[PDB]
Parts: C-alpha cells; structure tokens; sequence
C-alpha cells in the first residue's frame, strides 16, 4: 500500500517540476501530499485527496503559450480567416503592436456587438489562431448561478473546479483566450447575481488575483485576452460596459453576402458534407436567390442552414444515384429547399396618401416600418394609436400630432384637416412589439400627407426623433436601419444631422447609391417629402 | 319579479345562486347596467354578453316595451363576499333582466344554467354533477341545462336524477317558454 | 348575419371559431368587444373596425350604419382566453 501511494506520490512531484508554482501554492502541495502520505488507498477521502491534488498540478503555473508577435502574418491570417470587420482587424493589429512594444504578453477586455450570425464567434477563434493562443469557450446568457463560474467546495462530494479552472487544464497555459457569449442576456436572480463575479473578472485591478471555491488559491487571471459577444449593449449592466471595450460589428448587404457565402459558407458546407467541387456545383444566382428570397435577416446564420440543406440533398442524391453530380440552378432549387419563403420585400410597393416609410433598428437587426394613418370618422379631432406601442413610442405620437396641427396653421391656415377630423393611425405588424421615438418624424408625414391628402415620394424612408417645435433629435441605430433601407430597395434616405457622423462610417459601396438627406427641422423634411 | 335562482359549482357538493335586478333610477339617452357582487372578469363580461342579448330579444318578443333601453337596472348576486366567476350564469342574467322588464315573476321551483351567446346559443357548462345535486337539496322541480350537457346529466348516478324534471336547451327561445309559459 | 367562422391555433391542434356582432343601442356610433381577448386581439378589432367603417364609404356611401350605430362583438367561448392577430380579417 505505501509503495504503491510512494509511486503516486513521485509522479504527482515530476509533473510539478517544469511549473513556475507560486510561493503560496507549493504549500498546499506540500501539506496536501503529507496528508496522502498518511491516508490509506481505501479510504474515501484519499480520493478526494487524490482527485484535489491532481488538480492542483494540472493546473499550469508560469507556463505560456509562445505568442506571435509578427504584423504582417497575423494579418494575413485575419484577412484569409474572415471577410470584412475591419475594425475588429485593427483592434487586433493595434493589440499586437502595443504587446510588441511591452516586450512581453498582456491582456485586455474586448466586447463585440451586433446582430446574430455576423461573424462574432468565428472570429474569435480566427483571433486565438493568429496570436498562437488557445480558444476556449463559454455562454452566460440567461445564467444565474454563480458556483459554475469558481467551482464548488472540495468537501461537498462530486464537487468539480469552476470554467476558468477547467480552462487551465485543456489549454494547458497560463495565457488562454477566453470567449464570453450573451453577456447582454444575463439577468437577475434570486439564488445569486453573477454579474458581481463577472465585474471580478473584467476588472484591470481585480482579476489580477482571481479567488476560486475549489482550488482555494489565487490565480493570476490577467494577461488573458477577454472577448466578450452581446447583440445590444443597453441591457448590458452598466458596470459591466464601463469595463469592456465596445466594438461594434454591422450586418452585410446582399452583395457583402453572396461573397461571404461563395468563399466560405459554400466550402466548409460542402467540406462537411463529404462533397467535393467538381460533384456539387453552387452557382451565384442561386446563392442571391437564396438570399432575396429564402433569407431576411441581416447576418448569414439562416444562410447557412439553407445552404447545407442544399448540400445535405445533393450529397443524397448522388449516393442514391440520381446522378454522378449535381448542379444547382435556379431551375431546380425547389427541389432542394422548396418554395420561397420570402415574396415581398416591402409591404407598400407604392405608399397610399397617408403611408410613410419608416426604420427600425433591434438586437435583431435592421427593419423597415411603415406607418398607416386612416379618418376614423367622416368640436375637437382625435387621434387613435394602434398597434403594441410602447409608452415612449406612444408620446412620440402625441408630441407629433401636436406639431402636425401646428405646422398646418403656418402652411395651409384654411385647412382644417387635422383639428377637425378623427385620424386613426396604425402601425402594421401589430404582433411584434415596438418602442423608441425613432419614429417621431415619421409621424408627422403620414399625418401631413392624409390631411393633404398627396402622398410621399416613392422609395422614401425617413426616421429621427422630433421635438414639439420641429427640432429633429438624433437615433440611435444608424447603421443598422441604413442596411435595412439597402435591402428594402429605398432611394432616398432622411436622416437627423447629428447622426452623420453614424452614417459615414459605414463602408464605400453601402453609403453608393443611397441618396441621403440631413436635415435639423421638419421643414427641410417637409420639401424632401412634398416636392411640390 | 326580477329574481332568477340559478346554479352554482362549489367544493362543498355545489350551491344555487339567485340573480336580482332592481331599477337603479325612476330622449336619445340610453340605459345602464351595473353589475355588483364579487363577479370574475369573465363572469361581469357574460353579464354585458346577455344584457345585450336581453335588448335584442325585447324588440323581436315586444318592439313596444322598452324597459331595457332606457332604464337603468341594477344586477346583484347576493352573498357578495364570495367570490364568484364563471360563464355558467348566463341564461339566469338573461331571464332576470326579461322579467325585470316584463314585469312577470319566473316560474317557481325552476333553476337555470349554462353559457349563453349574444345571438342566444346555449353553451354547455361544467360541474353537472355538481348543479343537479344542489338542484335537489334546494327542493327544485325544474331544472333547465344545455342541449349538449345531456351526456353528462345521464352519466350520473339513478338515484340522483329521478324525480328531477330537466329541459335541454339549444337556444334561449325554448327557455323564454319555459321560464314564462302564459 | 352577422356571424362569420374564423380559424385558430389551439394546444390540441387547430379550431373553429366565430366572430358574432350584434346591434348594442336601437351622433357617434361606438364599438364594445366581448370574450377574454387578449391585447393584441382586442387591438386587431380596432383596426378591423376602422377599416371596415371606411370600406362601407367607398362601397355603399348611402349606408350609415357603421358611423351612427352601436355595435357589440363577442367570440363566443368566453371562459376560454384568446390572443393574436389572427381572427382580424373575420372581424
Ligand atoms: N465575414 C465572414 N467571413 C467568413 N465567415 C463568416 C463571415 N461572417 C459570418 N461568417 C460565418 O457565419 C457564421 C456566423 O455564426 P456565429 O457568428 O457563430 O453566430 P453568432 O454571431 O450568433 O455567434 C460563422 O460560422 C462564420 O463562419
């Protein structure tokens, strides 16, 4: 029994020989292995003796992942690795300059935002690739308790080391990179609030010493490239956001898609599939009718899946033995995935007087909306707001059906439209809830246009919050309703002047063909809508 | 005149509930109906359903009379500290506000229950076990149940249903006839 | 007249239900909605309301019953709550 526990005891010191053990932690090795000295192979705290300390020493100390700190091949693996985020790109070459510049490995905490499927996870492990790191990942959306985060206690029986300490172990280095997914959909809970364990771990100050529940020893955490993913950034905790780096990735347009989906969704598809490219042929009208059609969102997650559905029945059929290959023209893709499940890209083709165009911006993406306005009836109007509004969407109707009847007095003083008639204002979709001021000045068109009875000028949409005097405000989510307006075929784009700054950051090609108005007054919105 | 006995679903082998009605106030204003009593949510809107029914079935039975237009009438269930819900009472409200406005006392010895349409469908209701034992501790001779009920009533036990006279129902016009046979 | 059979979604698979209205009252005409309808469904009958009151302008101007007269709407089924847009072209 003591030669065998004499054995274990030798092997357990080897493997400790290469780490860097802190001063406070050999102790712990060293009291945890005089208790296995005297512990017998039967009983059952030797197991847990046995289980604890091997953790313990599994776990690297001073030992890191050899970084590459070359520019030029770092780069040329996030540009093959991934199409487009050029900002994600040059945070990561800035984050290699600084680090070559330090003269040794350093960490920091990064959060990318955007809607689903735009790349936010791949890129993460493109990033650990280039900076010879190792990847790992983990999810605490909808997450409430605490312990996954630090493991358990080692007395409680079936006890394991949290995540990170998990992380420690596989990755085997002192110098992982770490991907946090859905930190904007962590919630309060009643068991625990994990979102003081997570302002722990993104902080400079404290992850520098990192307590756990299971190895009961400080863990240098820093020096740990901290990538976090979230769709909006207002439901992130505000503490939380001061200690993360935003960085916004955007959605692609259908010409930014079908380049996605020709240079890599169509191959690692077909890669998985077993298939090759002489034996499933993918042409690129079938891949933008894929996209029109079969797709609305604005990232390339729901093209994915239509594409390896493609594939998955091509690599059917040549095994049945229809054919030796399989060619997908637009002729026979509903053999493949069937009838389209989009027809219509806009609701109104042509806008009746009384419609307006608007846009909206969620954690989605980028949508169009449209506002209706109909005479309920045939002393004092009244205006009726339909639709799952919300209680600052709903102000914003009043606060524009206010200016509307002003502005009437100053511009058409003989009518009466508006003050002495009952309007029924809708907005379609009524299933889907709404809120925001976003579209307060396109309010005040569509009432305009009904009580004038001329309707707007065609492929028009406007948005921008509007104050009681005609002031326009700026909105929020620019880039996101400028895609969805590019998808929705619009022409003309109405935009508030403080959000030129927004607009112009988007890329060369999306900003081309867009005529974009920035305007300060409904007034100048007045004779973009009412040419005449 | 204005009182209606109806039927109930309780835990304690069921109870019958009476309906009153009573005119709350002695040339284009129209009457009211106020509802009092601890009803549900869905037991006050089956009282807007046959107070609207109730105006309908006046201008077809009587255009002359119009006590259910212009009147306002008070509708109370008594025992009001206990809660109640339920579309079960629907034909009962029906029938107090028709002899409320006729001014003709129901039919003695007669329980009513079951949902009832605005068009004056009859609905089936639950607890039929539960109304018919009730009906027979209250000492009732009549008892008045949906058309589509009549499964459930001759489910139950013999000794339960024998004498016992029941009317099943499909619309509101055989229980008018019932209820005010003249 | 006045009763139209609609189409919905339930647990246990698809069901039928009608859409009833009848006249409240014998100069604005008003609108009461019946039944445990939910948000949404009680605001598709506004909308529905609407544009019903301004189809009949344009179809049969004469006809005034939609302005002036006072409508009930009830779905019968009243224990039984019901929500979504759905039921909004029955109405
Ligand atoms: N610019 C791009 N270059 C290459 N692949 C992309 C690009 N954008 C998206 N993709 C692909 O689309 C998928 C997006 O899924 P993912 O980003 O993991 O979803 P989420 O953003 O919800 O985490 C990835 O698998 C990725 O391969």
């Amino acid at each position: 029994e003591k030669d065998d526990k004499d054995a274990i005891e030798e092997k357990f010191r080897e493997r400790l020989k290469e780490l860097v053990v802190p001063k406070h932690v050999m102790d712990v090795v060293d009291e945890e292995l005089s208790k296995l000295g005297l512990l017998d192979n039967h009983s059952s705290e030797f197991n847990v003796t046995r289980n604890y300390l091997d953790w313990l020493t599994s776990i690297p100390w001073g030992k890191y992942s050899n970084e590459n700190l070359d520019l030029a091949r770092a780069q040329a693996v996030l540009e093959e690795d991934h199409y487009g985020m050029e900002d994600v790109k040059k945070r990561i070459l800035e984050f290699i300059a600084v680090s070559q510049l330090r003269g040794s490995t350093q960490g920091k905490i990064l959060c990318f935002y955007g809607p689903p499927g735009v790349g936010k996870t791949s890129i993460a492990r493109s990033i650990a690739r280039a900076l010879n790191r190792e990847y790992f990942r983990f999810s605490v959306g909808g997450m409430t308790d605490v312990a996954e985060i630090k493991g358990h206690r080692r007395t409680y029986v079936g006890a394991m080391p949290g995540k990170i300490i998990q992380c420690l172990k596989k990755t085997k280095t002192e110098n992982p990179l770490i991907l946090i997914d859905e930190v904007d959909k962590i919630g309060r809970g009643y068991q625990g609030d994990p979102s003081s364990a997570l302002l722990e771990l993104l902080d400079p100050e404290q992850n520098a010493n990192f307590l756990d529940h299971y190895l009961d020893v400080p863990v240098d955490l820093s020096k740990v490239l901290f990538i976090c993913t979230a769709n909006v950034t207002d439901t992130i905790p505000e503490p939380l956001r001061d200690r993360m780096e935003m960085i916004n990735v955007s959605g692609y347009v259908a010409q930014e898609k079908l380049a996605i989906a020709e240079r890599y969704l169509v191959p690692q598809a077909r890669a998985l599939c077993g298939l090759d490219e002489s034996k499933a042929k993918l042409s690129s009208d079938v891949l933008t009718l894929l996209i029109k059609q079969y797709c609305r969102e604005s990232g390339v997650r729901n093209l994915q899946k239509q594409v390896e559905k493609v594939l998955r029945k091509s690599a059917y059929k040549i095994v049945s033995g229809e054919a030796e290959s399989v060619e997908v023209t637009p002729e026979n893709l509903q053999d493949f995935v069937g009838k389209p499940v989009f027809t219509v890209e806009r609701m109104y083709d042509v806008t009746p007087p009384g419609v307006v165009m608007g846009l909206a911006w969620t954690a989605m993406g980028g949508s169009t909306l449209f506002v209706e306005t109909s005479l309920r009836r045939p002393k004092d109007g009244s205006l009726e707001v339909t639709g799952q509004l919300g209680e600052v969407m709903k102000e914003s109707a009043r606060i524009a059906y206010t200016f509307a009847r002003a502005f009437l007095m100053q511009h058409a003083p003989a009518n009466d439209y508006l003050v002495t008639s009952h309007i029924h204002l809708h907005v379609p979709e009524g299933a889907t809830p709404k809120d925001g001021p976003s579209a307060g000045c396109t309010i005040v068109t569509a009432l305009l246009s009904l009580a004038m009875g001329r309707p707007v000028r065609q492929n028009l949409a406007m948005t921008g919050e509007v104050s009681l005097t005609g002031k326009i405000l700026p909105v929020g989510g620019i880039k996101e309703a400028t895609i969805a307006a590019k998808r929705a075929g619009v022409t003309c784009i109405v935009l508030p002047a403080e959000n030129k700054k927004d607009f112009y950051d988007l890329a060369a090609f999306i900003t081309e063909g867009l005529e974009v108005h920035f305007v300060e007054h409904y007034r100048e919105i007045f004779d973009i809508a009412f040419p005449d | 005149p204005g009182v209606v006995m109806g039927l109930a679903w309780t835990a304690m082998g069921g109870s019958t509930l009476f309906v009153e009605t009573s005119l709350r106030r002695p040339g284009d204003k129209d009457g009211s109906l106020e509802v009092t009593g601890q009803l549900g949510e869905v037991m006050k809107e089956s009282a807007r359903i046959a107070y609207t029914f109730a105006r309908a079935f006046l201008m077809q039975h009587a255009p002359a009379n119009d006590y259910l237009v212009t009147s306002h009438i008070h509708l109370h269930v008594p025992e009001g500290a206990t809660p109640k819900d339920g579309p079960s009472a629907g034909c009962t409200i029906v029938t107090a506000l028709l002899s409320l406005a006729m001014g003709r006392p129901v039919r003695q010895n007669l329980a009513m229950t079951g949902e009832v349409s605005l068009t004056g469908k009859i609905l089936p209701v639950g607890g039929i076990k539960e109304a018919t034992i009730a009906a027979k501790r209250a000492g009732v001779t009549c008892i008045v149940l949906p058309a589509e009920n009549k499964k459930d009533f001759y489910d139950l036990a013999a000794f339960i249903t024998e004498g016992l006279e029941v009317h099943f129902v499909e619309h509101y016009r055989e229980i008018f006839d019932i209820a005010f046979p003249d």
